[PDB]
RNA sequence: CCCGAAAACAGGCGGCCACCGAGGGCCCGGGAAGAAGACCC
RNA sequence: GGGAGUAGCAGCAUAGCCGGGUGAGAAUCCCGGCCGCCGUAGGGGCCAGGGUUCCACGGCAAUGUUCGUCAGCCGUGGGUUAGUCGGUCCUAACCCGACCCGUAACUCGGCGUCGGGGAAAGGGAAACGGGUUUAUAUUCCCGUACCGCGGUGGUAGGUGCGGCAACGCAAGCCCGAGGGGUGACGCCUCGGGGUAGGCGGACCGGUCCACAAGGCCGGCUAAGCGUAUAAGCCCGGGGAGUGCCGUAAUGGCGAGAACCGGGUGAAAGCGCGAAUGGCCUCCCGUAAGGGGGGUUCCGCCGAUCCCUGGGGCCCGUGAAAAGCCCCUCGGGAACGAUCCACCGCGACCGUACCGAGAACCGACACUGGUGCCCCUGGGUGAGAAGCCUAAGGCGUGUCGGGGGAAACCCAGCCGAGGGAACUCGGCAAAUUGGCCCCGUAACUUCGGGAGAAGGGGUGCCUGCGGGUGUGUAACCCGCAGGUCGCAGUGACUAGGGGGGCCCGACUGUUUAGUAAAAACACAGGUCCCAGCUAGCCCGAAAGGGUUUGUACUGGGGCCGACGCCUGCCCAGUGCCGGUAUGUGAAGCCCGGGUACAACCGGGUGAAGCACCGGUAAACGGCGGGGGUAACUAUAACCCUCUUAAGGUAGCGAAAUUCCUUGUCGGUUAAAUGCCGACCUGCAUGAAUGGCGUAACGAGGUCCCCACUGUCCCCGGCUGGGGCCCGGCGAAACCUCUGC
RNA sequence: GGCAGGGUGAAGUCCCUCAACAGAGGGAUGGAGGCCCGCUAGGGGUGCUGGCGUGCAAUUCGCUCCCGUGACCCCGGGCUAG
RNA sequence: CUAGUACCGUGAGGGAAAGCUGAAAAGCACCCCGGGAGGGGGGUGAAAAGAGCCUGAAACCAGGCGGCGAUAGGAGGGUGCG
RNA sequence: GCCCCGGCGAGGCGCAGGCAGCCGUCGAACCGGGGAUGCCCGAAUGGGACCUCCCGCGGCUUGCCGCACUCCCAGUCGGG
């Protein structure tokens, strides 16, 4: 037969590759060889939209005239302090350990290893919450619902991620999805298998429906996992 | 159509122009390489069995 | 027109010549005006010019005669300000 | 009423010439006639 | 060979005639005149591509759809001159090499490091006018300039000043480092200041016009050098709320307004360049050549060209680097420029011509495509519309001559009376049409429908008023009166309207070359997997895409704006989870056997199967009977046994109905039609969505008004063919023949 | 690198009058939109089932019709290969 | 034989045709016509074999010669005669 | 097409039947043998190639030599 589109992203062609050229650079913490207890301190010089992170980042100047890029919290003005270490006090905008970060306070650009940079709860509007301490990890639930532990000595970012409500206006037009998508050049618009031929896809047919169940096992090979791929229940409630 | 109309877009850039190796109009512009010698993709000649070019050349039997 | 003068990066001009012909010239466009560090506004006492045009000037026509040209003047006595109470002890 | 001497018994009558030349055509000015030819003055 | 001296040499731009010349020979070549076509392109400039097609002389065997004395053809000789135009320099998306890992191996595949390439329309030192040649010129010559490098001599400065300030100044040299600016950026909309170009009046010369009145032509000024304001932004003084100040508009002010002064700061203009230079014209021998004159003023419009400022939009944010300017610091010597004057030097390649209804691609001197890529005078007029015309170009969208010379065809004009009786079907044609005023329905998502529908007026002349403006300048808005015609948006330009139904919400896309749609997409609704060494995917591996990413995220399905809604079934098929037992391959253990093995029997044995449960916006399903209460039909209510359950709300002779032209009603003189209902639903039904819906549709279908050669019934006219004459000159096809 | 000219008139910003327990009327400014007319240029291809159909053309011509500030049209440099 | 040549295709690639005067150039002096290709006279040679050159077949074309030929019916021939 | 040693012994100047002229008895043309010159690209190699063309750094004295990658012997000279 004929190839998915899935199958086609895997080869790696301009259609589905990341226009990054355009983006900001990428955002990191600083590394722990130089933090080894230094504490630094920076200044907010400027802050700006970048396309490729569905939040603002912020330009921040350090002891040394070093200019990184962070993401930034709701509420940082340009001309704040802002401090990175162990002894930083407890304020918007500022990296400590998740061993000195008090339960109930809420949390965001999370390490899973210490000196990873930072992972979990980027997106724009997010935000976690601290839920015990211990000698052995911490707990924190995640903007899934998810508990997970870390390490006492991984590092995060005080407050909550800016640029939260993106969705409660609608997008009225396939004209603003058009350029919404050719933004990160996600593929856009989209067809319907059921309307294929069947070299196409799975489903496909002159008459058009599947005519086998949309549940697919988690150990069917590519170019069968279409639909609801190993779905525990299926319906509204 | 797809006819005689769409033969009117041959005054862009050419697709092969002379190598300087072989001789010939068939070295890739856009790629870098020759299509009948392999200049500019081997330092050796482009040569296969199942080829009738070089043994034309040659004055040779099949 | 050349196609590197069909480029609108060349603003062309309508000229009449002695012998009466109306000719096209074709110039390159002026740079912006300078602005500051840290306010952003404009700059003053320095002119606008490309590269030949700035080059025949003597120093002193391209910037004021005193300290942190490349400031405003509020700027500049925020920071002599600055320097002389932070140079009391 | 229309077509009709190629009706192979391929007709009848009157008149003219032959046994240089009766007659006919091209040509010229034109329509009532006309695709070329033909027809009419 | 026959076809045949036949077809074709028409249709989209119908173009030639008179006189003279050359020459063996002229419809077709040259000169003049008349007549015509294009005129926001058939005119001008120039990429790519082509490659000598460019120029002059000499020719006509072939080529050119005919001829040819002509030529993009043939022959003989010639022709492209750069410090300033472009390439070389920077980097973008991207590519290559070396090392490295993989591969049986490679001219194969790949991450990271180092290095190198990558734009003749992105960034980016520096020249303008005139003349000269058969053919080149920002390249040659004359005149007047500029840039870089290197020097010669002086000077500012080192070791100096004016201003409260904003700032103004010639304001030291040589190496390195750091910082700031510039280079450097999207879309929409508006104001101000200018220019190219154009219009009017006067004057000077020339020319056309029976006089007169009048009309047309010309009346010029480059780079460079030197000189300023506007906006905006700043510096001093000043000291405000029942408020003042201002814009086309938004606006501004004790976080310092009005008001008074000043600084900085564009495009332009002015001056030198530069007037025996260019243009126009006037006088004698005409070979070189002689002399003379003019080169003036006012006033309007005005860009899509240049500069400068505001405002609005983004779930969308619209390049980088070289190079250039300034400041600070560190280290050196005592000299010495970013100022004035003078000298020297500046490599390599391109440069001819076409740039398309004959120089490119399409086999062609092809109505196609590439390129409409950049630019264009006057009138009417909203107008880069159509019509007429100036400049410029052409008569080469390369065969001509005859004609009452028919029939018939192609493209057009008009038709009495009737007005769709034509036809599957009003196909085609016709009707309306611009501007001002009056007036405007159902329905509606209140935004629309809507230019709804429908009605009245419009020319020319003579005057009177208004608006902005200093204006008897310019551009616009009204009034009265007189008068002509069949007709006054008189040509050109220029909507036929309305009422129902089906489908699809809309703008958009599609089967290059028989299908443009009811098919695709769409915003939106809902479901599934995933906490990152994840989920999904590529690959033989190494490695890689989503990822310069982290649940307001990425990936995977179905339905399809909006409004009201979305019923029952987990037995089957599938997916998920759990579990004591059972089954369960290799391996392991035990026994038997084999001097050792092969071999025989049993036990244990993961996943999976089996077993137990959840799941239908998962695939799918929603039947059967045996009986009916009061007389004509009703099974409308209640038990039952089959099976997991037994079609809920809605819709229904349907784009789904067989019998079918179902029955009733409306529309016709007449209805296998359309609309509305009735249920006997062969074989409707709820996200393979159900029922509605304003607005929209070159979708499909029915009716009405107007209109018409569709039709009764055909007739007349125009141009190009057809016919004849001269010229060039094929093909399909063909057993032999032919009542 | 491009898209003549014209219409309609969203938010935003306001003004006037009578008033007055309430309110009731009337005038402007401003220039949005996958809006409208439009052979501007440019793009497309509905019907005539027109011309042609050994064609001008191995998909063209004419009349009629559709979009035309956007999910628009086009150019130079690059990438994806059975 | 100026052949892997001319020529076709973006390219990978595909791929023709074309031999002979005479022993000797003795390769046609001179004249008339014609704008000219050339024609007619004359010449060289044992023979025009004339460079459009050894021999020079058939199909096909024109002219001359012989037979038939405008009241007439069969695949074009066979038998017998005139 | 230049030079030398041998052979042959008068003509020669390619396929190629021409014009005008040169070379050769000091031994040519031709033949056997040995030398010189030998532009650019190309393994292509000092560095770059969208056009078989461009751009350099050292040392010597305008002309000459050296200057790629992967290695061996060495060693901051060199030889393969
Ligand atoms: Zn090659
Ligand atoms: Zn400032
Ligand atoms: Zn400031």
């Amino acid at each position: 037969g004929k190839s998915l589109i899935q199958q086609r992203r895997g080869k790696g062609t301009t259609t589905f590759r990341a226009p990054s050229h355009r983006y900001r650079g990428a955002v990191r913490y600083v590394p722990l060889n130089l933090v080894q207890e230094r504490t630094l301190r920076g200044v907010v010089e400027e802050i700006l939209h970048d396309p490729g992170r569905t939040a603002p980042v912020a330009r921040v100047k350090f002891e040394d005239g070093t200019k990184k890029l962070i993401i930034a919290p709701e509420g940082v003005l340009v001309g704040q302090e802002i401090y990175i270490g162990p002894e930083a006090p407890i304020a918007i905008g500022n990296t400590l350990p998740l061993a000195k970060i008090p339960e109930g306070t809420y949390v965001y650009d999370i390490e899973g290893v210490p000196g990873d940079g930072g992972k979990y709860v980027r997106a724009g509007g997010t935000y976690a919450l601290v839920v015990s301490r211990e000698k052995d990890k911490v707990i924190v639930q995640l903007p899934s619902g998810e508990l997970k532990a870390f390490n006492p000595m991984c590092r995060a970012t005080i407050g909550v991620v800016a640029g939260g409500g993106r969705l409660e206006k609608p997008i009225v037009k396939a004209g603003k999805a058009y350029y919404i998508a050719k933004a990160r050049n996600r593929f856009w618009p989209k067809p319907r298998g059921v309307k294929m031929n069947a070299v196409n896809h799975p489903h496909g047919g002159k008459e058009h429906h599947i005519g086998r169940p949309s549940t697919v096992s988690r150990r069917a090979p590519p170019g069968r996992k279409v639909g609801h791929i190993a779905a525990r229940r299926t319906g509204r409630r | 159509g797809a006819g005689t109309a769409p033969k009117g877009k041959r005054n862009r850039t050419p697709t092969h122009i002379r190598c300087r190796r072989c001789g010939r109009r068939a070295f890739n512009v856009k790629k870098g390489y020759c299509a009948a010698c392999g200049f500019g993709r081997s330092r050796r000649m482009r040569k296969y069995s199942w080829s009738h070019k070089w043994r034309k050349k040659r004055n040779l039997s099949y | 027109m050349k196609p590197m003068y069909r480029s609108r990066s060349w603003r062309r001009k309508y000229v009449r010549t002695p012998g009466g012909r109306t000719v096209i010239h074709f110039e390159r466009r002026k740079p912006k005006v300078a602005h500051c560090a840290m306010c952003g506004r404009p700059l003053n006492g320095v002119p606008r010019g490309r590269p030949s045009e700035l080059r025949k000037l003597p120093k002193t026509k391209k910037r004021p005669e005193r300290p942190y040209p490349n400031l405003c003047p509020s700027c500049m006595r925020k920071v002599m300000k600055a320097q002389v109470r932070a140079s009391i002890t």
